[PDB]
């Protein structure tokens, strides 16, 4: 709370100091390598006390960007390039749910249009590359189409289908064994059980694919890169 | 004026300060002290109004920052001329008051001055929307030109308050006639870049940057002086009147 | 799109001081002074309001009198800046200030003349 | 009071005298909106030497684009009504 | 150097052990709160299922691009920023002279629901514009895929045609040469003047010049980084009429001077 | 043939940079703008005082110059961009004024939006199209090259369409949005520090090698 | 293990000098 933000803060002046000193300490000895330019991106970010809370076996993408109060559960997988931003409210991600790559999952930055809504993602859930989530409702065993933008007060009922490219407007309820498309988002026709199949079975490949990556990421930093770099000229 | 405008704008701001320090100090030494007596007094009361007229007008012309500056010295000097002209000791005082006050103030305006000129301020409609783009710099710059205008308890009424002294003291009514009205035209051309700054919705805006540490520092230290001199202005009451004595004795 | 930046494009010729034709650009709502700096006809750091308390004739063309009747007649402020800004202080009757000149679509094919700078940066 | 632009109703005239003076052309055929190759019986090269006369007539010069522009009257009217060297 | 360089030495390690003391005590007053920074982990070449990608010596990649698994990148390529290559499940080529631009998406399938699966196959010269997303499809030489558009299994647009930006294109859906598609579902528009070929190529042979200037700047090393920062500052502004009066005439050193083909003119 | 490169960088422990110089075009960001830490900047960039990027967007002026005003936010996964020309013949630089925003995950490409518009997400803006003040678009919209969106109006579809003229209090919410985006943005900007302190993990990364 | 900038460590002996100077200065006054 308050005093939590003031200590905060006042924390904040004694790092400040501290690492000012440091430089101080360094620039006696003749060293400049603080003034090198480094990446500050990091892949699990806070803002105060909102921070995420990743499962152990959730594969995340060290290049994706996790702000805020974000809840990924067991057998999830972010993808390289994801943003997942809940920081005005929560996000929420099941278990066993594939976010692709470039997708962005976030909540709406002000209150100014009414009270912001989180973003709840159900389980088994599969969202496709380069989709944008904005502080919509997708409940389990769903599919959301790769491109497709689900706007503030959607629903996605359980097996519903949101086809590429798609323009879900704000409000929008989605039944289930639908397939809704196009921009305004419009029902096209019902989902079939192969298609079911097909959403649970993708879930489940990309839990092991997700698997795989996690194994090559967490692989020890390699020496001869490093190196190679350094003494460039 | 034009020599204010046409010179690099450091080299306005040190020609608006020293030398009315060093030839004010020659004019005691040579005329307060020396005896000729009420004409090179008259000489001063005349140039004295000649300036504050003059100065009000102009500056009410003025569209561009550093003629307007310009102008404003010019009727500055009249009201701090008039304190020479009565002759007396509460006269060299408050021409000694006068001129601290008015360099203060001065190095106040000049520091922003200078920090606009990094974007290349030139006229009075470039400080259009200043209050959403810098809303710290337009209070300090608004402050200034509140005590340029003399308006209390800023520093500059202590200038404006002694004007209505001595020409009340020395029984001089047009002159104080003279003064209310260059004093209504210095407050509305002030006022008007308060207005400029504050309540004007521009087309397009220019954004300024932010200024040196040494102009920041300055800044802070001359704003304080202006708003918060007449709570302790005992030092600088002493120290004149010491001048004023010190000039006979 | 129903709705292009053509639609309010003119078309207008600009001669400069040596005396070289150019097809010049501009919007219709917008000022002549804005389709001038486009190309870097007037230094659009010499003029960067459109303001006439900002305008020291930085912004000054000359216009024929055939295009001088397509538009409102000067107003008292502009004449003034433009009669203080002369080097003679003469007015110039095919004088305008670009400033103060709204480009419409009655105006397509204007041509102006740009005279030399004047000096604007003040030190 | 000062000007840039000689007068459009004094330009045509003088655009007018200098074509019919030009030798290889009756003052018959001479319309103020008349092509010098195609109504005037003029050869190029005798298109060419028109426009110089204008030139030297107005004191100014004018560049290939433009020299070419001019092949009829009314075009070397209009263009040097809005130059402003033209004096 | 010297006895009085041993002791400020000394003393800079003193102040330095103070320093990083302090800022620990100031971590500790945040509560633990705030996530430490760490080394950078992201890695632009990638390998997965012991699949490598072979990536040419004149090849742009951005060090924020992620280019993983069965990737082939030819001669004269360019991956930009954020762009994500992930051939995992199968194979991704591009060939030579191919922009792939800022936050683009190329994806392949194992399996697609009905039909062939294929890789991704993009021809040479051809521009994929920004935030597009490609998905087990092949495009062919000298062709276009606008920005923002997205290209679903099955898609092939062929030689000199194009893909309007924002274009939504079905599941084998294919583009003839001449033509440009565009819409949500994409649909034909018009034919494709001559002056667009020209530009298509030239908008090609352009990112080629761009992604020189690019790769040159990202692979400076720190020391280099300094250097250039420093000439910069150097040479931001200007007096030349104090270097009249000296009689010298500062030149723009050559590490700051682009080449001439990125330039407007 | 591919022919590789055996001195291919393939990690890089410092990362991308944010500011990518070019020759003497150096991005330029207000000392009170907000720039996400994996945001790149390159060339011909100018980011003016309260302005924000968010994470993932990208604004590359190496074609052109690339402006974003005062308090206009550029949100996640944006790319801006520009040309040498546009078609309309007009200056070909991506102009972005005072108190816009620019809805997450948008493609600029040498357009201008007048002060205080909004700009739906998942929004295209090609080349030499002109967004006039007080106006508005829906998510998903399409504007193609040279196209208008007249003033006081709201537009939205592929390719968008007139929708609805706005209401004067709808124009009066514009740069309120804008003033709460900044001020949200000003709690991401309290969390950095002027230094980072990687340069230390860099150094016992080095001294762990010798 | 040791500065090697001389004119760089001169300065760092002027700053102490002058930092000592002045506690002294106010000590001894
Ligand atoms: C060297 C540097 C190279 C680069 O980096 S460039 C790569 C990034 N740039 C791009 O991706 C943009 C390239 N240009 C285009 O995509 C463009 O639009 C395009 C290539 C379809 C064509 O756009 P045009 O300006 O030529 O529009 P048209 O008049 O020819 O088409 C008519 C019609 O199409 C529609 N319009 C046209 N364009 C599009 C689209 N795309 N979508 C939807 N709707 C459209 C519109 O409705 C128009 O009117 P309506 O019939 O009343 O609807
Ligand atoms: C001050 C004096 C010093 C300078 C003068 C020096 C001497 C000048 C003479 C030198 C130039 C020549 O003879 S150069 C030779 C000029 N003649 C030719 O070009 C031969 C081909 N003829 C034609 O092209 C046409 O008959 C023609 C009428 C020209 C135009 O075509 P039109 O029929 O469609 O008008
Ligand atoms: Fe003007
Ligand atoms: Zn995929």
């Amino acid at each position: 709370g308050t005093l939590g933000r003031a200590f905060y803060s006042v924390g904040f002046w004694i790092r400040e100091t501290g690492q000012a000193l440091d430089r101080l300490g360094c620039r006696l000895q003749g060293k400049n390598y603080f003034r090198e330019q480094l990446s500050r991106h990091r892949t699990l970010m806070n803002v105060f006390d909102k921070a995420p809370i990743v499962d152990k076996e959730a594969f995340v993408a060290p290049s994706a960007s996790v702000i805020g109060d974000v809840h990924i559960g067991r057998g999830s997988s972010i993808w390289y390039g994801c943003v997942l931003r809940g920081d005005v409210n929560t996000v929420s991600v099941g278990s066993g749910t594939n976010i692709q790559d470039n997708s962005l999952v976030h909540v709406a930055k002000s209150n100014l249009s009414g009270k912001v809504h989180p973003t709840i993602i159900g389980d088994n859930v599969t969202i496709g590359h380069s989709a944008v989530l904005h502080g919509c409702t997708v409940e389990d065993e769903t599919f959301i189409g790769m491109g497709a933008t689900l706007l503030d007060g959607v629903v996605v009922e359980k097996h519903g289908m949101v086809a590429a490219g798609a323009l879900v407007r704000q409000n929008t309820r989605i039944p289930s064994g639908e397939v809704w498309g196009g921009n305004p988002a419009r029902f096209l026709r019902k989902l079939t059980d192969e298609e079911i199949a097909f959403i649970s079975q993708s879930a489940t490949n990309y839990s092991n694919l997700a698997q795989a990556h996690a194994a090559e990421n967490a692989k020890p930093l390699n020496v001869i890169e490093f190196e190679k770099v350094l003494r460039k000229k | 004026p034009d020599i204010y405008e046409g010179s690099p704008t450091p080299v306005t701001a040190f020609l608006s300060i020293a030398p009315k320090i060093s030839i004010f100090a020659n004019i005691l030494r040579v005329f307060i002290y020396g005896s000729y007596g009420a004409t090179l007094q008259q000489i001063f009361f005349f140039c004295s109004i000649a300036s504050m007229i003059l100065g009000a007008l102009a500056a009410m012309a003025q569209t561009k920052v550093k003629r307007l500056l310009a102008y404003s010295s010019i009727g500055h000097v009249g009201y701090i001329c008039i304190g020479f002209s009565c002759g007396t000791i509460e006269g060299i005082q408050s021409l000694l008051i006068g001129i601290f006050i008015y360099a203060l103030m001065t190095m106040d305006a000049f520091a922003i001055v200078l920090a606009l000129r990094q974007t290349r301020v030139k006229y009075i409609a470039d400080l259009g929307a200043l209050a959403k783009t810098n809303p710290i710099l337009a209070i300090t710059f608004s402050i200034t030109m509140f005590s340029y205008a003399g308006i209390p308890p800023l520093a500059g009424f202590c200038s404006k308050f002694y004007l209505f002294f001595a020409a009340l003291g020395c029984g001089a009514y047009f002159l104080a006639l003279v003064g209310v009205v260059t004093s209504v035209i210095g407050c509305f051309y002030y006022i008007r870049l308060v207005k400029r700054m504050f309540f004007d919705t521009p087309r397009t805006w220019i954004l300024y940057e932010p200024m040196d540490r040494n102009k920041s520092l300055l800044l802070a230290m001359t704003s304080f002086f202006i708003t918060l001199f007449l709570l302790y202005p005992s030092p600088l009451f002493s120290v004149t009147h010491q001048m004023a004595l010190s000039l006979y004795l | 799109g129903s709705k292009k930046v053509s639609d309010r494009i003119v078309k207008l010729s600009a001669i400069d001081p040596d005396g070289y034709k150019q097809d010049i650009i501009g919007l219709s709502g917008q000022t002549l002074l804005r389709a001038l700096t486009h190309t870097g006809l007037i230094d659009p750091a010499s003029h960067r309001l459109d303001d006439i308390e900002a305008c020291s004739a930085e912004c000054e063309v000359q216009i024929a009198e055939e295009w001088l009747e397509k538009l409102p007649p000067r107003t008292y402020d502009e004449e003034y800046v433009l009669k203080r800004s002369s080097r003679s202080r003469i007015l110039n009757k095919h004088s305008r200030l670009g400033c103060q000149v709204v480009l419409t679509q009655e105006l397509q094919g204007m041509v102006v003349a740009v005279p030399e700078a004047k000096p604007w940066d003040i030190p | 009071v000062r000007g840039s632009f000689l007068d459009k109703s004094e330009v045509t005239d003088r655009v007018l005298s200098v074509v019919k003076n030009f030798q290889k052309v009756d003052p018959s055929k001479v319309t103020p909106k008349a092509n010098f190759q195609n109504d005037l019986g003029l050869d190029s090269l005798d298109s060419v030497e028109v426009v110089m006369a204008l030139e030297e007539e107005f004191g100014f010069e004018i560049p290939d684009n433009e020299a070419d522009k001019i092949q009829s009257i009314d075009l070397a009217v209009d263009f040097i009504a809005s130059h402003p060297q033209a004096k | 150097m010297g006895t009085l360089g041993r002791a400020i030495y000394t003393v800079g390690n003193w102040i330095r052990g103070t320093g990083q003391a302090l800022d620990r005590v100031g971590s500790l007053l945040q509560g633990s709160h705030r996530i430490e920074e760490h080394l950078s982990r992201h890695r632009t070449l990638m390998n997965v299922f012991d699949k490598s990608p072979l990536v040419d010596k004149d090849v742009f990649v951005a060090p924020s691009a992620s280019v993983i698994g069965d990737v082939q990148i030819g001669k004269g390529s360019s991956i930009w920023y954020g762009c994500v290559l992930r051939g995992d499940v199968n194979n991704i080529s591009v060939g030579s002279g191919t922009n792939i631009q800022d936050n683009t998406l190329v994806h392949v399938a194992k399996t697609n629901i009905s039909g062939k699966v294929l890789p991704t196959l993009i021809g040479d010269n051809v521009t994929v514009g920004h935030s597009a997303v490609i998905h087990g499809c092949t495009v062919e030489d000298d062709a276009f895929v606008g920005m923002g558009a997205t290209l679903l299994d099955g898609v092939v647009v062929e030689k000199h045609a194009m893909v309007a930006a924002g274009s939504l294109v079905k599941q084998n859906t294919r583009i003839p040469s001449g033509e440009v598609w565009g819409g949500n579902p994409a649909k034909f528009m018009r034919k494709l003047t001559d002056e667009e070929i020209v530009y298509i190529s030239q908008s090609a042979k352009n990112y080629i010049n761009l992604a020189q200037i690019h790769a040159s700047e990202n692979s400076k090393s720190f020391e280099q980084i300094e250097v250039e920062r420093a000439l910069r500052k150097k040479y931001a502004r200007k007096d030349e009429d104090y270097d009249s009066m000296l009689g010298i005439t500062r030149e723009t050193p050559p590490e700051l001077i682009l080449p001439d083909n990125v330039l407007p003119g | 043939q591919v022919t590789p490169s055996p001195d291919r960088v393939k990690w890089d422990y410092r990362g991308q940079r944010q500011i990518i110089p070019l020759g003497q075009w150096l991005p330029k960001v207000a000392v009170d703008a907000y720039v996400a830490p994996n945001v790149v900047l390159a060339g011909q960039v100018t980011v003016w005082d309260g302005s924000s990027v968010w994470n993932g967007a990208v604004l590359r002026g190496d074609l052109n110059k690339i402006t974003v005003g005062f308090c206009s936010n550029v949100q996640e996964r944006c790319v801006v961009h520009a040309a040498w020309s546009s078609p309309t013949g007009l200056p070909a630089q991506t102009l972005i004024d005072r108190y816009v925003t620019v809805g997450a995950y948008s493609l600029l490409r040498s357009c201008t939006i007048e002060p205080e518009c909004i700009i739906g997400q998942h929004s295209i803006l090609m080349e030499g199209s002109l967004v006039e003040t007080r106006s508005i678009l829906e998510a998903g919209s399409v504007l193609p090259p040279g196209r208008r969106i007249p003033s006081g109006e709201l537009w939205g579809g592929n390719p968008a369409r007139f929708i609805r003229t706005l209401t004067n209090e709808e124009t009066l919410e514009i740069p309120k949005l804008a003033v709460a985006i900044n001020h949200l943005s000003g709690d991401y900007f309290s969390e950095f520090l002027p230094y980072s302190t990687i340069y230390l993990e860099v150094e016992k990364f080095k001294k762990s090698l010798g | 293990k040791v500065s090697e900038d001389k004119n760089r460590n001169y300065a760092v002996v002027a700053g102490v000098v002058a930092i000592v100077g002045s506690i002294g200065w106010y000590l001894k006054a």
